[PDB]
């Protein structure tokens, strides 16, 4: 839902600039113990309602580990590094379920973005960062229905900075 | 846009899920809203067929 | 098309074994140059007739790629490593895809097969290798229609053996 | 259930790179030696902007 | 270089609690062109002096690629995961080359960090982020000489916060 | 110890090729369980005798899988795709553990194999599999003395032949 | 520790690396400084034996 | 430079999960056969504290 983010240091907006068309995106998440979830998403702006229409393919989990055996806590938050290549957008990061007990199962994200809009009528963002906290507020049945919240900002890395100028 | 008073504070969606994990094909629901500036967003995704999910949620939160 | 498979050695025939009910399979293929094909598959015999229905998701092919740029040459043949996991069917290969420039682009499919019959009506193989010959036959039209023919071998490793009474 | 010589048939849908493409096919083989072969067809998002090879497996 | 980090938040510091007897580190790193890089360090205090010793081994680095061919142009800032799993630390991080023209080409780091104290006598700390800033200040000879400069902090994802209350 | 294979259907021999001189492999083995065995290794021939120097970097084994809690079984046979990559040889395997509990650990195994000789000198051979059969014959005394066996093919996949006219 | 006044406001450090890559063998010594507390830190590497190197020196970059 | 039935020799160090250890072998073959046989010691560092079976493929 990456119509909702938050840019600073003027990081150029690629997901709001593809609108009123709207864009795509394709990932493939791999789990450290061997599942994969490979998702492909439309978005499209139906008046003034966001559209999304996901198809996703997940396989490979192991029955003993905590997917299978629905007993994951709670993703930590998250830093996806996203850049431009073959003329649209990258992503990739590294997310981990915190899970009961205290041990974490990371997994890594690969995504490419791609906007409905051709590349020549887009500003490119540069290499930067992009944190994704999201958060099950609500397990409001099994199983069933789920109340999910996700704040995301699109930044540089502020906190130590480069000496030569470079973001 | 000249100031935050003239930009949208709030835009709805709606998603529609279907696949399949490990053989288990299901099917979501989702409606929520969220603001675009403010990076921030909540949604109730609602499983219509598959359900109870025989798997974690969590391994489809990125894609609702 | 794994009910197609000739079985040496006296090795258990997993998807022979499945019928009539069938069986699915679910596989997610790595590439070396970062791209990603999922599939999923169910296998079922309508009266004489073998149907099979296939999903697929595909993302993160390099767009200055063989395949992305369709310059890929052929598929050599492969060797599938086949073992039970979770009381169901796992396979494991490397395939490569030579390619011109004398290149070989190589994948990795991870695969799950199951039976629609219960693990207890079925006998299970043991570790064995699944020779793989997959050949385009002829490109009956550019991007359109192709023939493809492939001949399976499902054996231990005769040609080095066991000084200690291992298949 | 099975004979020496077993047709079968085929529907695929998928997306790679974006890219739409739903096929169908007809095939025939030997299941008990292991031999195959097929005709696949690309009935829309045809042609293919990428290399059948990666549909090969899938088929 | 990990006994030089800036820690906020009330993270506990693994790295400075090792003293005076020191840590190890062990990783590596896989590049996404199929290179490997993989190294063994030993951290330990002689007096006011840290001391490091390093054994590195790397393969499989294509010849055409930007690190065999040269033609690497400077590390983005990068940020690790690190959380505890038995008994000690590990961190992953993605890194990204820069390379001349604007391509990136990135690579996945799998570390762990050994104290050469008991986890007993130690403060872990909970999962977190680790911003590291590595710039190459000066070529001073090819091939030969270089200056290297680092920033690095140890944090929490502060720019999206919990609204649960989680780190 | 790439000097003793049987190499069958005229397939050239790289490393019986490269004597006096001898050759070198470099190989990065990475484990599902996520633990990495990176190793070089020079050949040469000292007289009548072949000598080798072995050097090896092995990190992120989970402490409680059955590597690092010394309870694995043993090796199944396992198949090696080899081909010319760079003017040098390419080597890739899938390798599978047999464990306690039913399990297989399976491991991807990345080699580059390097001639002293140049390319020039040498007959290079076609894409082609190698069969490799590693056996404990013994544990003589536990974690201390090991006698171990291996017989190795370089093969074509005859068991599944072309109906194109190639190997 | 009371305050900053009582820390350690810097720290030096040698290293020796050692590796081959790609097959080539090289060697390294290396001279630094940084500010232990304040995260920041500077060194010099130099190739001793391998050099001029035949890779990009930022493989090496995490390892010094 | 090679016979029907060849000796080698191998020595091997390494880290594994920070454990030093460094080994010895001894072994025959025939080499156009493609059969081997080898003994090794753990010379520094044993007994292993891990299984043998990750060293198989570096003697």
């Amino acid at each position: 839902s990456k119509t909702f983010i938050k840019y600073v240091s003027g990081i150029p907006d690629y997901f709001k600039q593809s609108f009123p068309e709207g864009f795509t995106w394709e990932r493939t998440t791999t789990y450290e113990d061997g599942g994969f979830l490979t998702a492909h998403q439309d978005t499209s702006l139906d008046g003034d309602c966001l559209v999304y229409k996901v198809k996703i393919l997940g396989n490979n989990f192991p029955a003993d580990g905590p997917v299978m055996q629905n007993k994951a806590g709670r993703w930590e938050p998250s830093t996806e590094i996203v850049y431009e290549v073959d003329g649209v957008l990258r992503g990739q990061s590294l997310m981990a379920l915190k899970c009961p007990g205290g041990r974490h199962l990371t997994c890594h994200l690969h995504t490419t973005y791609r906007s409905k809009k051709p590349a020549s009528a887009l500003k490119m963002p540069g290499f930067h960062f992009e944190d994704h906290r999201i958060e099950i507020m609500e397990e409001v049945e099994k199983g069933k229905c789920y109340k999910q919240y996700e704040a995301a900002v699109g930044r540089y890395c502020d906190a130590a900075p480069s000496k030569l100028g470079h973001n | 846009h000249g100031s935050a008073s003239f930009l949208k504070k709030t835009m709805p969606f709606k998603t529609t899920i279907e696949g399949t994990v490990n053989g288990h094909y299901f099917k979501c629901t989702g409606k929520g809203e969220g603001n675009p500036f403010e990076g921030t967003q909540e949604m109730k995704i609602e499983v219509i067929e598959g359900g109870p999910l025989p798997f974690a949620f969590h391994i489809l939160s990125t894609s609702c």
